């Protein structure tokens, strides 16, 4: 079933990556960072991969009008009627599923994908991709005529059924955080926040371990300790822009959508 | 046409790493010392250098 | 040879073995960032096409 | 982005549109010896001048 098609996606979550240019020529950390663009089809139907997943809500459920994205340590939702893809003009979105957007764009030089936030902000990521199509045949037309010939060509179907091509799945690593520390007189207080926290302090002796509560360590400065979130029960995509956890072994496989058809 | 597969880098804090050779086409591996990675939250490890 | 026809070689479509020569070179990452920099000559199949 | 003309437009109290349009040949060449368009994720630092 359509809802049953995302049985695997119940075990994956989005992530935040490093976007070199996110609107105003300032490298930033973005939840919609692009990874790769594939243009195998001769029709000219670009397939774009980016961190944010489309088709699932924060409650881990099917919904075609919501996009779930990582924000801080949590998962937030955005409306699906606020997704824009542009090369030099406004493109046209043909299909979406999970990690992938299948669209078509006019000739240009740079590709930009933008979404809206909960606070009505705009989060966009833009990369360079020299794209121009030449249609199959011996004529460089632009718009389909109303009388002509039929030539075989290759395109991408909208079917979401299982396909041979796969993508890898890995354990997300511990994310350092500095907003979980407070200074009180001459001690450091760290708060659980509802997640397992691994802590390493240098002051004193035997002040290293893992905790699930709010603790106070006496005679220690705030810069003297490091805490990191370590729960990470979900799975994350193996991206070169994020560090790899201690285990160097593969953890999962996820089927890719939109195969190539004649 | 081909593709390049590059997995996520391994970052080791307060230690050393050494990668062994495998039987893969044009496999290239390297180890770099003296790195101070950064993330959205903060520094990744105590060890400076 | 890299950059020309025959950069990626295979006896048949279903063959599990492969011969590759594309000059994949790694570089040291920029300070204060997590990434892997690599330089590689583009695919020779596209250039031949 | 590159282009030949420039238009500046605002909205009126009566919800009208007030715009002015002039000609100005704009084509920015990035500094250095490469004619790129998007900042890369790995490269070199070169001095440049900007507006604060
Ligand atoms: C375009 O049509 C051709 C012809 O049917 C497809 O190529 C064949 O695919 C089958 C798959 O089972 C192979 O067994 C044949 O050997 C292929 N033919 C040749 C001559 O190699 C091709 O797959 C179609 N294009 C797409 C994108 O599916
Ligand atoms: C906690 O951090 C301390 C450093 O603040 C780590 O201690 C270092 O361990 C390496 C490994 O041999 C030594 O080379 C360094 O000299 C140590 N530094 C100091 C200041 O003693 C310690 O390993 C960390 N522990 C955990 C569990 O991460």
């Amino acid at each position: 079933s359509v809802s049953q098609h995302f049985n695997v996606y119940k075990a994956t979550r989005p992530y935040i990556a490093y976007c070199a240019d996110c609107g105003a020529g300032h490298s930033c950390h973005s939840p919609v960072a692009i990874e790769a663009v594939r243009s195998e089809a001769t029709d000219g139907m670009l397939k774009i991969q980016f961190s944010a997943q489309i088709g699932i809500d924060k409650s881990d459920n099917h919904d075609y009008t919501k996009i779930r994205y990582a924000d801080g340590h949590a998962i937030e939702n955005a409306v699906r009627s606020s997704l824009k893809v542009a090369t030099s003009g406004d493109c046209f979105v043909h299909g979406t599923m999970g990690h992938f957007i299948l669209a078509k764009c006019p000739p240009g030089e740079f590709l930009q994908v933008s979404i809206q936030d909960t606070r009505n902000a705009v989060r966009a990521c833009r990369i360079q991709y020299h794209h121009d199509p030449q249609p199959v045949g011996r004529e460089k037309f632009t718009i389909r005529p109303h009388y002509g010939k039929e030539i075989p060509c290759t395109t991408y179907q909208q079917t979401t059924a299982k396909t041979v091509e796969e993508i890898d799945m890995h354990m997300p690593p511990d994310t350092p955080d500095r907003t979980l520390l407070s200074q009180q007189s001459g001690n450091v207080k760290i708060t659980v926040g509802g997640k397992k926290v691994k802590y390493n302090c240098t002051c004193g002796t035997g002040n290293v371990g893992t905790t699930n509560s709010d603790m106070t360590i006496n005679t220690c400065l705030i810069e003297q300790c490091h805490v990191s979130v370590t729960d990470h029960k979900k799975w994350q995509f193996n991206s070169p822009f994020v560090p790899r956890a201690d285990e160097p072994a593969r953890k999962g496989k996820v089927h890719i959508p939109f195969p190539l058809d004649n | 046409e081909y593709k390049t597969v590059v997995p996520s880098p391994y970052v080791k804090c307060c230690g050393a790493s050494e990668c062994s050779t495998k039987e893969k086409p044009d496999y290239q591996c390297k180890v770099y010392t003296g790195v101070y990675p950064f993330m959205w939250g903060g520094a990744y490890c105590f060890c400076d250098s | 040879q890299p950059g020309r026809f025959g950069d990626i070689q295979s006896r048949t479509v279903e063959s599990n073995d492969l011969y590759a020569n594309t000059a994949l070179k790694l570089a040291r990452p920029s300070p204060g960032m997590v990434h892997v920099p690599y330089t590689q000559t583009p695919s020779g199949f596209k250039y031949w096409l």
